[PDB]
C-alpha cells in the first residue's frame, strides 16, 4: 500500500546507468569509493555526536550537583546566583546538541539506501555435493529389472507412441512425460516391433517402426553430445523439420534397413516355431 | 545398418554477441600525432560533456590529466581515469593543502583547462622548467600563469579565451560547465571558420 | 474566501472496465490470483486453529481443489479456508481495492508468525479476465452458506445457498467464456500452477476424468495431487537439511534427473530480506550460450509466489549457468505482481548474489577433483566474468587454472605459479595459442624452457579475450612470449653475445628489410629461440597472431576498422642457428643472388606459419614448394 | 427466491494508494501524463474552434509551458487548453476512472478527425509520485476560474480563485517532495520530454533562468529563457508519403538518430483495418561500430501510440538481423497497459513484425535497382542480409536475391546470383562457390583451376558470415549450390575423359591405397578427380561435415562447446591430380617397393602442403617447419 521506503537506492555498479564516453569499469570505482567515504563521514558524525551527548549530559549532571551543594552550604548565595547563569548556559548547550541529534536523524532519513545499509548478512552455509558418479550397462541386475518395471508400469504410453505418426505431437507429448526417454524404452520398442512383425501386421509394423526409428538417432546424438537423451530429444524434431535432403534419405534408408531386419528376424522366429 | 546418423546442426548458432576494440591511448603529444582543428575540437567537446556528467553526479575527479584520459577507435574519448597511470598536474590549492582537501569543482575545471592548454599547445605545460624543487615553489606561490604563445595555428580564437579564463586562479569567476557546453557549441559552429 | 472540501469518488463501471481489460497483461494469472487467495484463506483458518482447535470442526484437512469441467464450460476452485461471512462477502468481494487479508494481518501485529499473500484488494476481479460471470459459495463457521454472484455489471447478488452444502471454506465457480476453453485441459492448468504457484504452502489437487476403469469405463476421476508435490526447501533451516533433500529439490526444479555439483543456501535480513538458494549444475547445458534460451535460470519469489524469471539486472550474464530460486518476504510489486516498482532492488539482489556465488566458488576450490569438474564445465563462464566484471575481476582472477610447463597435463592456478616463480623474474610468462601441442613445442618457448622458466599455456580462444583486461596479477605484469621486446634475466656473456651479434648481423637484417619491406617492418636479433632460426613476433601494441586470427574469423566483425589494428610484424633471426649463418656467408659474396632472396622469402613464410599467422596467398608457398621439390628430384 | 442485489463499491484511500504506488515504475512519467492531458485540452479546444471560432477570444495560441521554480520548489505546467468548469473540476479531477476525454470522444457527432489520448481516468494522479501537494488552476471560456487543490489525503478543496487570472486553459502546480527536487533541473526535464513527449503536435516551451545578460560599454544570470528545442521534431509519418520530399526525411532523420548526414533510403507506409499503424523506416548510411554489440539493449524502433512513446524495441517488434533499421511505428488503436508503458495484447506484435519485415524486404528489393546506392547499402549491411538468410525460414526465397559476390568474371565488382544464373551454361546444373578467407586466397586455389579452365563461373565467398548464410541456402531458382571444397564434385563429362579416368583409377589405385596406409589416421580416402590443373594434391571435405573454413570459424568462436566439434570433424579426403609429374615420379618408386623412407617423406610433405593450400590449419606446424628446415639444409649443402 506504501512504497515510500524503497524510493532512494544507490547501487554503485549500476550497469544500466552510465555514459558512452565514460569508462564503465572505472566509473564503478568513484561511485563505490564515494559511497564508502560518505558512510565513513556519516559514522564519524554519529560517533562525535554521541560523545558530545554524553559529555554534555555529565556536564549538566555535575552542574546540578554543584548547584545543590552550593544551595546546601550557607554563604555561597552569590556563587549560587552565578551558577544559575552557568547552568542556564549548560542547558542551552545541551538542548542545542539534542537539536543537532534530531537534525542528524532527519539527515539519516534523507540518506539514500545502499547495499551495505539495505540489509545485513544473516547466515550462509555452503554444501558441496560429494556423491558417487558413473553408470553401468548390462543385460541383468538392476537394468533388466528396470526394463521389466518400466514396461509393466508405462505400457500405455509406449504403445501410444508406437501408434503415433506426427513429429510435433510426439515432441510435445514426450515433453509432458520425458520419463519415457531411455535406452530401455528403445530396446523394448525394437523387441515388440519384432513381435508385431512376428504377428505379421505389416502396416502396424511400419507405423511402429517409424516411431521406433525416431529415438535411435536421438540416442546416437545424445551419445555424440555426451548428454543424456532426456535433455536433447526436444531439439531433434526441430532438426528433422530443418533436415537437409541427405538427412531425409538417411532417415528413410535406416527405416528401410530396420524394416528389412525386423522382417527377416520375424521370419526366422516363425520358421523356428 | 545403423550408419552414421549425420544429424549436424547441433549448436551451429551465431554466438558472436560480444565485442573487442581499443585504439591505444591519448598520450599522443609524446607520440607526436599532431592533428587538426576538427579532431581537437571534437575531443574537447566530448571530454567536456563526459566530465560534466560526473560534475552533475557530484563526483569529483581532481587528478585528471593526459594519463587519465583514454581515446578509442570509435572516435570517442573515455575520460574514465585509469587509476594509476602525477606531478605538475595539480593546482596551488592542492599544493598548499590549506584544508587538506582541495577536492572541489573549481579545481576540476582548472585541471580541465590546463589539459586543454597542453593538448592545444601539443606540449607539456612549463616545459622550460623540469626540476621538481623549483616547480613546487612556483605552484606553492600560485601567482604566475602559463603563457599562450605556443598556440596551434589556424583554429578559432574562442578557445584561446576559454583556456585563458580557465587558467586564472580566481575560483569564483572560473567558468562552469553550463556555459562550457555553450562554449564548445560555438567552437564547433566556428569549426568551418 | 470560500473553501469546499470534497472526497474523491470512483466511477465503479469504469473501474471494473480498467481491472478487467487494461490492468493485467497476461490472462493466465487469474488462476495464480485465485490460488493466492485460497492460500490466504487456508492460512487464516490454520492460524485460528492454534488458539482453539474447535475451529477446525468442519473438516480437518486444508487443501485447494481445482475441478475443471468441459461439460459446463466451468472451472471450479474449491478450498477449505476460513470462508467469509455476509459482512465479509459484502466488503471484501464488493469493495474494489479493499483487502480482508490486509485487515486480518494488521489486526494482530503479535501473531506475525504467518505471512499471507495480498495487500492490494483487486486480485479476485482478475477472474473476469477469462469468465463472464463468477459465483462464489462460502460457509464461515459463524454464518450460513451464501451464493455470491456477479457478471461484472456493477451489481452482485447474495443469497443463501439452496444447493449442496460444504463444511467450510470457499467455492469459486468460473463460468468461462468460449474464448478461454483452452484453460480446461490438464496440461494448461498444470503449466499455470507449476509456473506461478507451484511453491504454495498447501497441497493443490486437480480433479479430472481420465482414469480408465476395467474395460470400456473411464468415469473415475483422477485425484492428481501433483501440482504442489515439491515443497519450498529454502524455508527450512539448513542445519536440518542434508544433501539428499537439496538433490531432490534440484532434480525436481530442472525437470531432468541429474544431480547437482554443489548447493549454496544463505539469507540476508534488514530492510531487504530474502532467503536465496543457488545450485551449481553437475554438467553444463548444451545450449548454455544459445541466445534463444534467453535467461531462464534464477526465479524471483515473493512469499513463495513467482514474480519474474532470470533478468539481466538479477544475475550477470556470465553467471547464467548457476540456477536457483530467490524468495523474499517484503518487496514492492506492480499491480499485476509481475514486476518491481523499484528497478534497483534487483541490482542490490544481484550485488549480494554475485558475492555469495564467488564465495561458493572459492569454497569449491578446496576440493581438488570437484573443482576440476567445475572448471572443465564452466571455465568459459569464469573467464567471461573476468572480462565483464571489472569490480569482481580480482576475485575471479585466483579461480583460474591453466596448463603449465612443469605441471604436465594438470591445471594449476596463478597462485601456484607465483608461488613457484623464481625471484630473478618479475613477470608472468604466458602464451596464447590454438592447440595443446601447438604451444607445447613452439619457437617462442625454446629459450624460456631452456632456462627453467615456466610459461602458462592458453589454448582456448576465450583466454585471448580474457588477457586484455588481466593486465597484471599480484603486482606483476603479465607478458607474452609472442610479443616484441620480451624481458628476460640477462647475463654478461649473453649481453656480450648480443652486442657483438648486432654489429655482426646488421648486413643480413638490412637485407631482409630491403627484400621484405611491406610485409616485415623490423628484423632484429633477440633471445627467444634455440633450435629454430626464424620467428615472427608482434609489437607491444597490436594483436597477437592468435588474437588477429580470432578477430579475422569472427562471424560478425566489422572490416572497416579491422585494418587499423593490424599487427606490425617483427622478424626474429636466431644467430646461433646454422641457417642464418650460412645465409650471411652467401650474402657476403653478393646481395643480388637469386637463391639468396628466394630462400629468404621461403624462410619468412615458414616462420610466418610457425608463428600462427595466416598466409595471404598459400598458393605461392605451395607452388614454390613444388618447384623446389622438382629441382630436388631433378625433373626440372 | 432469496436473491438480494447489492452494488459494487470502492475504498477510495486504498485506491489512491494503489494509483500512486503500484502503477508507474518510473517517477518521471508524471511529466508525460500531465503533458498528455494538456495536449488533450489543446486538441479539444482546437476541435471546438472548427465549429465556432468565437470562443478563442481569450488567448489565440495553443502552447504548453513548463516553469520550474526551484526557489519555491514548484514545477508548474501552464496550458491554454479548453479548461474546466466547476462541474468538470469536481467530476473529472475528483472521480477515479472518470475521464472526460473519453466522454468528449463519445460526443464526436460524425466528426471523427482527432486522436484523443485518454481512456483511463487515473493519469492525473501520477503527479503525486513526485509532488506531495497538487494545486490546479483552470479557467473555462464560460465559467470563472477555480483553484483545485489536494494532497492525496482523500479530500480535495475547490477555491473561487481570486488570484492571478489566465485567459483560458489550465495551470497545474506541483509542490514537489523535499527529495524529488531533481526534476526541476533543465537536464532532467529536457531528457523526459525528449524521451516521452517529444512528438506532441503542440509546441511545448520549457522556461528557465540562466541567461548571461549582455554587458558592454554585470555578471547577470537571472533571465527566463524560452526553449522549444524539445519539440522541434514534427511527426511527418502522419502525412501521405506523396507530398513529402527527400530533404524533409533527411532532416527528420538527423533530428531523430542524431547522425551527421542524411538517410540512405526511407520507407513510409501504413495498413488500415482492425490493426492500423503508420510505419516510417530509415536505412542509416553507415552502420555503427557497435551495431552487433548485442549488450546494447536494443532501442532502434520506438513504438509510439497516439504520438506518445510507449516502449523501446523488443525482440518481437523487429527481428535481430533488421536491427539497423531506424524509425518509428505509430498506431491509433492498440490496448495499452494501466501504466501506459506496454501493450496488453502482445500477440499483435507478431503481426506488426510480419508487416514491417515484408515491407522492408520490399524496400530492399526495390532499392536494388540503382547500382551506386545499392552497392553502398550492401557494403555496410551484407552481414545483416546474410544473417537474415541464416535465421529466417520464411523469407529465405525472397531474401536470397539480394546477395552480391565476386565471381570468376565479375572483376572487382559484385554481381548477384540471378546475373550468374543468366550467364549459366545449360550443360551445367549447379552453382559453384568457394568458401575461403580472402579474395586473392580463393582467386587462385587448387579447387578452382580445373573448373575455371572449363566453362563454369565460380562464386567467391570470403566474409565469415557467408558460410553461415550458405548452410541455410540450399538452392536458387531450382539450381543447387555446390562447393568446390567438398568431395564428389560433378561436372558435365564426355566419354573420352570418362575412359581416361577409368584408366587413371586402374593405374593409380595402388597409389591411393599406399598413401592411404601412409596417412593412416590423417586422411580417410585418397582418390583422383578433375579439380586440379597445375596443383598436384588437394584435400576436400565430406559431403555433410564442416568444410575447412567452417571448421576454422567454429574453432575460432569464443563461446563454443568443445564436445560437439569432436564428432563433427571434417572427413579429409586427399585428391590427386594424375597429370602432375610429381605424383607419377614417386609412382615408380613405390612400384619398385612399398617401403621407402624417401617416398614417405615426400608423401608427408605433399600432404602437409595440400593441407595448407586446402585452407586447413596444421595441428602442429613445428614438425612441418622442422622438416622444411632439414630439407633446406640438405639442399644448401649443410
Ligand atoms: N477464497 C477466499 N477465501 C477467503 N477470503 C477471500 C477469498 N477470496 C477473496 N477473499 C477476500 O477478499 C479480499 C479481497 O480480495 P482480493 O483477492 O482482490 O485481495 P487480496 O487477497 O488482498 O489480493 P491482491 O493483493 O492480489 O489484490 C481478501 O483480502 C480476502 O479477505
Ligand atoms: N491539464 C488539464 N487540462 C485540461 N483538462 C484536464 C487536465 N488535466 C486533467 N484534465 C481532465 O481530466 C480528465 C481526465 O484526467 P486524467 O488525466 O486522470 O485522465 P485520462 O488522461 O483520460 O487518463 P489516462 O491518461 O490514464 O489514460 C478529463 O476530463 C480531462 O479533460
Amino acid at each position: 500500500v506504501d512504497y515510500s521506503v524503497w524510493d532512494h537506492i544507490e547501487v554503485s555498479d549500476d550497469e544500466d546507468e552510465t555514459h558512452p564516453n565514460i569508462d564503465t569499469a572505472s566509473l564503478f570505482r568513484w561511485r563505490h569509493q564515494a559511497r564508502v567515504e560518505r558512510m565513513e563521514q556519516f559514522q564519524k558524525e554519529k560517533e562525535e555526536l554521541d560523545r558530545g551527548c554524553r559529555e554534555c549530559k555529565r556536564k549538566v549532571a555535575e552542574c546540578q550537583r554543584k548547584l545543590k551543594e552550593l544551595e546546601v552550604a550557607e554563604g555561597g548565595k552569590a556563587e549560587l546566583e552565578r551558577l544559575q547563569a552557568e547552568a542556564q548556559q549548560l542547558r542551552k548547550e545541551e538542548r542545542s546538541w539534542e537539536q543537532k541529534l534530531e537534525e542528524m536523524r532527519k539527515k539519516e532519513k534523507s540518506m539514500p539506501w545502499n547495499v551495505d545499509t539495505l540489509s545485513k548478512d544473516g547466515f550462509s552455509k555452503s554444501m558441496v555435493n560429494t556423491k558417487p558418479e558413473k553408470t553401468e550397462e548390462d543385460s541383468e541386475e538392476v537394468r533388466e529389472q528396470k526394463h521389466k518395471t518400466f514396461v509393466e508400469k508405462y505400457e500405455k504410453q509406449i504403445k501410444h507412441f508406437g501408434m503415433l505418426r506426427r513429429w510435433d505431437d510426439s515432441q510435445k507429448y514426450l515433453s509432458d512425460n520425458v520419463h519415457l526417454v531411455c535406452e530401455e524404452t528403445a530396446n523394448y520398442l525394437v523387441i515388440w516391433c519384432i513381435d508385431l512383425e512376428v504377428e505379421e501386421k505389416c502396416a502396424l509394423m511400419e507405423q511402429v517402426a517409424h516411431q521406433t526409428i525416431v529415438m535411435q538417432f536421438i540416442l546416437e546424438l545424445a551419445k555424440s553430445l555426451k548428454v543424456d537423451p532426456r535433455a536433447c530429444f526436444r531439439q531433434f524434431f526441430t532438426k528433422i523439420k530443418t533436415a537437409d535432403r541427405q538427412y531425409m534419405e538417411g532417415f528413410n534408408d535406416e527405416l528401410e534397413a530396420f524394416k528389412e531386419r525386423v522382417r527377416g528376424r520375424a521370419k526366422l522366429r516363425i520358421e523356428k516355431a | 545398418l545403423l550408419f552414421m546418423g549425420y544429424m549436424t546442426k547441433d549448436n551451429l548458432a551465431v554466438i558472436t554477441q560480444w565485442c573487442e576494440g581499443s585504439s591505444l591511448y591519448k598520450h599522443l603529444h609524446v607520440q607526436e600525432t599532431k592533428f587538426q582543428m576538427f579532431q581537437l575540437i571534437d575531443i574537447a567537446r566530448q571530454t567536456a560533456q563526459g566530465m560534466d556528467y560526473l560534475h552533475a553526479k557530484n563526483i569529483i575527479h581532481r587528478d585528471m590529466k593526459s594519463n587519465n584520459i583514454f581515446l578509442h577507435e570509435g572516435l570517442t574519448v573515455k575520460i574514465g581515469d585509469f587509476g594509476l597511470a602525477s606531478v605538475l598536474w595539480m593546482a596551488p590549492e592542492v599544493i598548499r593543502m590549506q584544508d587538506n582537501n582541495p577536492f572541489s569543482f573549481q579545481s576540476d575545471v582548472y585541471s580541465y583547462g590546463i589539459v586543454l592548454y597542453e593538448l592545444m599547445t601539443g606540449e607539456l605545460p612549463y616545459s622550460h622548467i623540469n626540476n621538481r624543487d623549483q616547480i613546487i615553489f612556483m605552484v606553492g606561490r600560485g601567482y604566475a600563469s602559463p603563457d599562450l604563445s605556443k598556440l596551434y595555428k589556424n583554429c578559432p580564437k574562442a578557445m584561446k579565451r576559454l583556456v585563458a579564463d580557465c587558467v586564472k586562479k580566481v575560483k569564483e569567476e572560473r567558468p562552469l560547465f553550463p556555459q562550457i557546453l555553450s562554449s564548445i557549441e560555438l567552437l564547433q559552429h566556428s569549426l568551418p571558420k | 474566501e470560500e473553501v469546499e472540501t470534497f472526497a474523491f469518488q470512483a466511477e465503479i463501471a469504469q473501474l471494473m472496465s480498467l481491472i478487467i481489460n487494461t490492468f493485467y497483461s497476461n490472462k493466465e494469472i487469474f488462476l495464480r490470483e485465485l490460488i493466492s487467495n485460497a492460500s490466504d484463506a487456508l492460512d487464516k483458518i490454520r492460524y485460528e486453529s492454534l488458539t482453539d482447535p474447535s475451529k477446525l470442526d468442519s473438516g480437518k484437512e486444508l487443501k485447494i481443489d481445482i475441478i475443471p469441467n468441459p461439460q459446463e464450460r466451468t472451472l471450479t476452485l474449491v478450498d477449505t479456508g476460513i470462508g467469509m461471512t455476509k459482512a465479509d462477502l459484502i466488503n471484501n468481494l464488493g469493495t474494489i481495492a479493499k483487502s480482508g487479508t490486509k485487515a486480518f494481518m494488521e489486526a494482530l501485529q503479535a501473531g506475525a508468525d504467518i505471512s499471507m499473500i495480498g495487500q492490494f484488494g483487486v486480485g479476485f476481479y482478475s477472474a473476469y479476465l477469462v469468465a463472464e460471470k463468477v459465483v462464489v459459495i462460502t460457509k464461515h463457521n459463524d454464518d450460513e452458506q451464501y451464493a455470491w454472484e456477479s457478471s461484472a455489471g456493477g451489481s452482485f447478488t447474495v443469497r443463501a445457498d439452496h444447493g449442496e452444502p460444504i463444511g467450510r471454506g470457499t467455492k469459486v465457480i468460473l463460468h468461462l467464456k468460449e474464448d478461454q476453453t483452452e484453460y480446461l485441459e490438464e496440461r494448461r492448468v498444470k503449466e499455470v500452477v507449476k509456473k506461478h504457484s507451484q511453491f504454495i504452502g498447501y497441497p493443490i489437487t486437480l480433479y479430472l476424468e481420465k482414469e480408465r476403469e476395467k474395460k470400456k469405463i473411464k468415469e473415475k476421476y483422477i485425484d492428481q495431487e501433483e501440482l504442489n508435490k515439491t515443497k519450498p526447501i529454502w524455508t527450512r533451516n539448513p542445519d536440518d537439511i542434508t544433501q539428499e533433500e537439496y538433490g531432490e529439490f534440484y532434480k525436481s526444479l530442472t525437470n531432468d534427473w541429474e544431480d547437482h555439483l554443489a548447493v549454496k543456501h544463505f539469507s540476508v535480513e534488514g530492510q531487504l530480506e530474502f532467503r536465496a538458494l543457488l545450485f551449481i549444475p553437475r554438467r553444463a547445458p548444451f545450449d548454455l550460450f544459445e541466445n534463444k534460451k534467453k535467461k531462464n535460470n534464477i526465479k524471483l519469489y515473493v512469499r513463495r509466489v513467482f514474480i519474474m524469471d532470470s533478468c539481466d539486472e538479477l544475475i550477470p550474464e556470465y553467471l547464467n549457468f548457476i540456477r536457483g530460486v530467490v524468495d523474499s518476504e517484503d518487496l514492492p510489486l506492480n499491480i499485476s505482481r509481475e514486476m518491481l516498482q523499484q528497478s534497483k532492488i534487483l541490482k542490490v539482489i544481484r550485488k549480494n548474489i554475485v558475492k555469495k556465488c564467488l564465495e561458493l566458488f572459492s569454497e569449491l576450490a578446496e576440493d581438488k577433483e570437484n573443482y576440476k569438474k567445475f572448471y572443465e564445465a564452466f571455465s568459459k563462464n569464469l573467464k567471461l566474468g573476468i572480462h565483464e566484471d571489472s569490480t569482481n575481476r580480482r576475485r575471479l582472477s585466483e579461480l583460474l587454472r591453466y596448463h603449465t610447463s612443469q605441471s604436465g597435463d594438470e591445471m594449476t592456478s596463478l597462485s601456484e605459479y607465483v608461488s613457484r616463480m623464481k625471484e630473478t623474474q618479475k613477470s608472468i610468462y604466458y602464451i596464447t595459442g590454438e592447440s595443446k601441442e601447438q604451444v607445447a613445442n613452439s619457437a617462442f618457448v625454446e629459450r624460456v624452457r631452456k632456462r627453467g622458466f615456466e610459461v602458462v599455456y592458453m589454448t582456448e580462444p576465450i583466454d585471448e579475450y580474457c588477457v586484455q583486461q588481466l593486465k597484471e596479477f599480484d603486482g606483476k605484469s603479465l607478458v607474452s612470449v609472442t610479443k616484441e621486446g620480451l624481458e628476460l634475466p640477462e647475463d654478461e656473456e649473453e649481453k656480450k653475445k648480443m652486442e657483438e651479434s648486432k654489429a655482426k648481423f646488421e648486413n643480413l637484417c638490412k637485407l631482409m628489410k630491403e627484400i621484405l619491406d611491406k610485409k616485415v617492418e623490423k628484423v632484429t636479433i633477440s633471445n627467444r629461440l634455440v633450435s629454430s632460426p626464424c620467428c615472427i613476433v608482434t609489437s607491444t601494441y597490436g594483436w597477437t597472431a592468435n588474437m588477429e586470427r580470432i578477430m579475422k574469423a569472427q562471424a560478425l566483425r566489422d572490416n572497416s576498422t579491422m585494418g587499423y589494428m593490424m599487427a606490425k610484424k617483427h622478424l626474429e633471426i636466431n644467430p646461433d642457428h646454422p641457417i642464418v649463418e650460412t645465409l650471411r656467408q652467401k650474402a657476403e659474396a653478393d646481395k643480388n643472388d637469386k637463391a639468396v632472396k628466394d630462400l629468404v622469402v621461403l624462410l619468412f613464410e615458414t616462420a610466418l606459419l610457425s608463428s600462427g599467422f595466416s598466409l595471404e596467398d598459400p598458393q605461392t608457398h605451395s607452388n614454390r614448394i613444388y618447384r623446389m621439390i622438382k629441382l630436388g628430384l631433378g625433373i626440372d
